[PDB]
């Protein structure tokens, strides 16, 4: 049990130097170190890597190493992300090898040499290191292919492939975190988001708001997280498309109340011109008729339970500014004739 | 016609067993000069019954799509809301079939469409 | 050990000058002509393979003048590098090529590239922007989210496939037939690759409502090719939309069945059976048209050969499978025998159809004498509502073993006083198209031939010289078989065997026919659980000795 | 629009059910002998062989090809293709009660004589209805096989022992 930690944690570091530029002392010896431990690592996970103390230890560690390392400043060096990747971890040292140009003639000799022996030993009981990369060679080939040949964005993105795999990945991240109980997930989003693409980000957690669960504790995060910041939730009711809203807020009600409050105040900020019969704001990014009204279209097409919160919410904004029955006095009159 | 027919069982797998075996050993017995029921009924060693029920004779209760009973734990439920018709169908075969025709409407777990057999308004709720 | 270079320094320039054609295949006539010459490529690597393993790098300039610039174009190309072994095979060339110890900066140059290249293959995010900046961020690398990404985008194909085939008709979206047609141009080099199968199976299955086929037949050779050889593992709703749809790969089918049973299984028939069981021609030919494409196949080469006993085992086998399918999985709504077999009168199927396990080992002979009449009822009567001729009377009652083998071995049981029936039935089996008077002089041959074995084996254990006499035409072959079921039959046998089938084996066809009769026996008494222990071992061992002298 | 009306549209409605039936992949022919059992057991006992035949036979435009060229094809050409060849094994199944005026209409399609991109199971099913009627036997090598298939066929039992039985009569 105690005997792994320092195995472990010693191939960590090993491979997180792999990938460094400090490659002129490395020989054969230091590689077939490096894949004989690789090897003990594949072994360990497939002997006793399920239903243990060993298997949460181990993840305990790993997880423990990706938030003392954080991803700030001095390093944002991947590391083996998770215990699946222990059963892998030999390719990821072998191909960091082949990235690194600074490797010296002899070990890149030698390494290549241990990877592609050839076929003297096209009879093996183990699915070895040969094998696991000509595989992923074709996977890499597959994916290209298909994105290229056959792959749409499709419209309706809960549906679409690329949005879903981030988005699973992201829902697996956040269970680890909330495992791990050290940090707070609500922090460590606050991060991405100062960090990666927002457009990109923001369609990814709308995605994972709507997968269902396969342990939705994720989804629970990620409600509570929005409602604590104002800002990201002003730009993703703003960014995104209408169906897809409606389907998370119909999913989720606490994010209800709060989502008609922002259409609520986008409206009052227009302003009625005579001599073209239109709605228009005097800033420039201030919401157009067309895209609100497709919104408040979208949330009346949609079930009872939200159809009858919108309506009043209108209503009584409605009567808030005079209760008119004709055009060119009130924006909510306006919507609720459009509407019909 | 008087020659020997192709002839098989329905049936209880229990049942039908036995007939089959009585059939192998008693075909050659056949006898074209006779009539068809006259050689039936000493080559499978039994008489007739002359409509046990009449009025409840046999309603075909099964898919009207796929004409089985039993697709994969399901059974015939979804049915026409019409005297003359009454066809039981399956979830699975009736959706298929509504997905494809241009008359049929989809609200949100509803399709409104034309039933098979009989051309009359049917609602299958998923 | 003769020209070691000439041959393949031409398909090196055929070769290069297709792939500066070819180019990273970015269209669909590039995917196509890839798709067909790539398996040739993949030989020419193995060789290539070979002559640089058994040389050494940077010494050699045989083929190093544009080495490179092939595996590159090669590489480039994922058509190629998604083929069985290409990737591997280009893989170990490229580690042909590489040196330990570089001494001109050329070498070094050449290693470097050699590390590019292996890298642009393995590890390179040739992919959508922001999925790997988001993947990079969160710490993932390529390795460890590729299948789940590739097998989301399989099944968000799969399913589209599967609405577009839903929605016949109907006021929606329509994938576009270019679409479809693409897939259909990447499943061929990796149809081999486990997480693609169900993208394979939703194109078979999702026909669609178009009067052209929209994918071409490359998919369908490759698939079928995959199926025969035990390489994707498809369903079988999946292999009989692939028959129904192409013809071409129902006939290559039953060819592969025709290449076991005449060149590596010759008279191996649980060897047969058991290729025509894990086949799926049994459950695909209970739609009709497969079945009639079928038996027309097992005409043809009925007419070729005239009569070879290993095509006549082969289709009794064959009609086992598919009777003991089509009970199965015919219960309601099934088809008349008339649509199988629409050449006879359905009187004779049904009796044949009887099996005779069901049946007492002694009430046999009352059935065949039955088949008998009702044979020569259709042939000699040959009037108008009937079969169309004594072929295919004939043709019809080869697909039912059990009672065309069993006549002799019930002549031999009755050999006192034989039936006229049965030897009517058994000169139809050994000849058909002969006429009565013909007929007459066979049956009476086999009559007197009956009488002298009856006094043999009545008589003490005699010599082989006596049989060889009556042995000693357009009837020999049926004296042949009759005289091998007196040896497996009679008592006197297992002393004299040998010293009769070596006189007989002359040349390696009666070889060959011996071993097909033999095998055909033990099939035959296994099946029916009839057996007598000596006849057993007797007939083992004999087939045991003269498979070595073929 | 670029909506398509099915082509069984304008039909009497038992054919509509029929052809919709067809259309379902391999257990197509099944499905069509369930379909006229119960048109045996509703009130038109009959089923009208004789006008499905020549609704068979029907031509309407289509435009096919290059971007423009007008042709006229027959409704069996125009429905789907396992539409198609679920009918012909159900013409198989139900041959003796049909007209032969109709039928050989339709062989005559599907024979696809002077066409390029023939259907091969289409003008195989074609032959193995002639060849059941007693008017194809043509005197030809019109066989449902390829020359391909035939000959590599020919090319293996080549490669095997023939048989003492006489079935050719030279
Ligand atoms: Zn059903
Ligand atoms: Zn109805």
């Amino acid at each position: 049990m105690e005997s792994l930690l320092q195995h472990l944690d010693r191939f960590s570091e090993l491979l997180a130097v792999s990938s460094t530029t400090y490659v002129s002392t490395w020989d054969p010896a230091t590689v077939r170190r490096a894949l004989q431990w690789a090897r003990y690592l594949r072994h360990i996970h497939r002997r006793f890597g399920r239903h243990g103390p060993i298997r949460t230890a181990l993840e305990r560690r790993l997880h423990n190493q990706w938030r003392q390392e954080g991803g700030f400043g001095r390093g944002p060096v991947p590391g083996l992300a998770n215990f699946q990747a222990l059963g892998h971890c030999d390719v990821l040292l072998s191909l960091r090898l082949l990235e690194n140009r600074a490797l010296g003639d002899a070990a890149r000799y030698h390494l290549v040499q241990q990877l592609f022996p050839g076929p003297g030993v096209r009879d093996a009981d183990e699915e070895t290191l040969q094998e696991s990369l000509a595989r992923l060679a074709r996977r890499r080939s597959a994916v290209h292919m298909l994105r290229f040949n056959g792959y749409r964005e499709n419209p309706n993105l809960q549906e679409d492939s690329l949005m879903k795999t981030q988005a699973e990945l992201l829902l697996e991240r956040l269970q680890e975190v909330g495992k791990a109980e050290a940090e707070r997930p609500a922090r460590f989003l606050s991060s991405l988001w100062e960090r990666l693409p927002q457009n990109n980000f923001l369609k990814v957690i709308a995605v994972a708001l709507l997968q269902p669960p396969l342990s939705g504790e994720g989804s629970q995060v990620l409600v509570h997280w929005l409602l604590g910041n104002s800002e990201v939730f002003a730009a993703f009711c703003r960014a995104l498309p209408a169906g897809l809203l409606t389907l998370v807020t119909s999913r989720h009600p606490a994010l209800s109340p709060v989502y008609l409050g922002l259409l609520t105040d986008w409206g009052q900020r227009l302003h009625y011109d005579l001599q073209k019969g239109i709605w228009v704001g005097t800033e420039s990014q201030d919401v157009p008729w067309e895209e609100l009204h497709n919104r408040f279209q979208s949330l009346c097409q949609a079930p009872p339970p939200l159809k009858d919160k919108v309506l009043t919410a209108l209503e009584t904004c409605k009567a808030q500014d005079g209760d008119f029955e004709v055009p060119g006095l009130s924006i909510w009159t306006d919507l609720l004739l459009a509407l019909r | 016609p008087t020659m020997l027919p192709e002839c098989f069982f329905l049936g209880a797998d229990h049942v039908v067993k036995p007939l089959g075996i009585k059939l192998s050993r008693n075909i050659h017995l056949w006898d074209p000069e006779n009539s068809v029921l006259q050689n039936l009924k000493d080559v499978l060693e039994i008489d007739f019954p002359a409509r046990a029920i009449l009025e409840k004779s046999d309603f075909t209760m099964d898919c009207g799509i796929c004409y089985a009973y039993q697709l994969d734990g399901t059974i015939p439920d979804q049915v026409c809301d019409n005297s003359q018709c009454g066809q039981p169908f399956h979830q699975i075969c009736l959706y298929e079939w509504l997905r494809g025709l241009l008359t049929s409407r989809q609200s949100f777990n509803i399709i409104f469409g034309e039933c098979p057999y009989c051309s009359k308004p049917i609602t299958l709720k998923m | 050990m003769a020209q070691d270079s000439v041959d393949l320094s031409c398909d090196y320039q055929f070769w290069m000058q297709k792939l500066s054609v070819w180019d990273q295949a970015s269209t669909l006539e590039t995917q196509q002509d890839t798709c067909l010459h790539v398996a040739q490529f993949q030989e020419f690597l193995r060789k290539m393979y070979e002559a640089l393993k058994e040389m050494d790098s940077n010494t050699v300039i045989e083929r190093f003048p544009t080495i490179g610039q092939l595996l590159a174009k090669a590489c480039w190309n994922p058509f190629i590098l998604a083929y069985d072994e290409s990737q591997k095979i280009l893989i170990w060339c490229l580690c042909c090529l590489i040196n330990k110890e570089p001494q001109n900066s050329g070498q070094s140059k050449l290693n470097s590239w050699i590390q590019g290249v292996l890298s642009h293959i393995l590890s390179a995010l040739r992919f959508d922007k922001e999925v790997a900046l988001f993947t990079q961020g969160l710490g993932y690398a390529p390795i460890d989210y590729y299948p789940g990404l590739l097998k989301n985008m399989v099944l968000s194909l799969a399913s589209e496939l599967r609405e577009n085939h839903l929605n016949g008709f109907n006021t929606q979206r329509r994938m576009a037939p270019e679409r479809v047609a693409s897939l259909s141009r990447v499943c061929v080099p990796l149809i081999t690759l486990t997480d693609v199968d169900p993208l394979v199976e939703a194109l078979l299955i999702c026909h669609g409502r178009e009067p052209q086929e929209i994918l071409q037949p490359e998919f369908f050779e490759a698939v079928n090719e995959a199926i025969l050889l035990k390489k994707i593992s498809l369903p079988m709703s999946a292999v009989v939309c692939l028959w129904l749809r192409h013809l071409p790969s129902l006939e290559k089918a039953m060819l592969h069945l025709f290449e076991k049973l005449i060149s590596s299984e010759r008279n191996c028939l649980r060897r047969i059976e058991c290729f025509i069981k894990d086949s799926s021609l049994p459950q695909a030919a209970c739609h009709p048209a497969i079945f009639r494409v079928v038996d027309e196949m097992f005409r043809c080469a009925l007419l070729e050969t005239d009569g070879a006993l290993e095509i006549i085992a082969t289709i009794q086998v064959f009609t086992q499978c598919f009777v003991e399918a089509l009970e199965k999985a015919s219960k309601q709504l099934r088809f008349a025998l008339k649509t199988y077999f629409p050449y006879t009168s359905p009187s004779l199927a049904m009796v044949l159809l009887q099996d005779p396990q069901d049946i007492p080992r002694g009430h046999w002979l009352q059935t065949l004498k039955h088949i008998s009449e009702l044979l020569r009822e259709a042939v000699e009567d040959q009037t108008h509502g009937s079969c169309g001729g004594p072929f295919e009377s004939w043709f019809l009652f080869i697909h039912f073993g059990g009672w065309a083998e069993m006549v002799a071995e019930q002549l031999l049981m009755s050999a006192a006083e034989p039936p006229t029936a049965l030897l009517w039935l058994l000169a139809f089996y050994y000849g058909p198209r002969d006429g009565r008077q013909q007929r007459a002089q066979t049956m009476v041959q086999v009559k007197a031939v009956l009488g002298h074995l009856l006094a043999m084996s009545r008589s003490s254990s005699l010599s082989a010289q006596d049989l060889q006499t009556v042995a000693g035409a357009p009837a020999q072959q049926l004296i042949r078989h009759l005289l091998l079921n007196f040896l497996l039959w009679a008592p006197g046998g297992h002393t004299i065997a040998w010293d009769v089938i070596t006189l007989m084996a002359h040349t390696a066809e009666i070889t060959h026919e011996i071993i097909g009769f033999l095998d055909q026996t033990l099939y035959r008494w296994n099946r029916l659980g009839i057996e007598s222990p000596r006849s057993e071992k007797l007939a083992r061992e004999l087939l045991k000795e003269l498979r070595t002298q073929v | 629009e670029g909506v398509e009306p099915a082509p069984w549209a304008q039909l009497e409605a038992p054919a509509r059910l029929l052809l919709q039936a067809l259309q379902a992949g391999p257990e197509g022919a099944r499905r069509g002998l369930g379909v006229l059992r119960a048109l045996g057991s509703r009130g038109w006992e009959p089923f009208d062989w004789g006008r499905l035949l020549e609704a068979l036979c029907r031509e309407e435009p289509v435009v096919q090809g290059p971007d423009g060229r007008l042709e006229l094809k027959p409704l069996l050409l125009r429905l789907p293709r396992i539409c198609q060849r679920n009918l012909m094994s159900l013409l198989m199944a139900v041959r003796p009660s049909l007209p032969e005026s109709g039928l050989l209409s339709v062989l005559q399609i599907a024979q696809q004589d002077l066409a390029p991109d023939p259907d091969a199971w289409l003008r195989a099913l074609g032959e193995l209805l002639r060849r059941d009627l007693g008017v194809g036997t043509s005197m030809e090598g019109a066989s449902p096989l390829s020359e391909r298939c035939q000959r590599q066929l020919q090319s293996l039992c080549r490669g095997l022992g023939l048989g003492g039985r006489r079935l050719k009569s030279p």
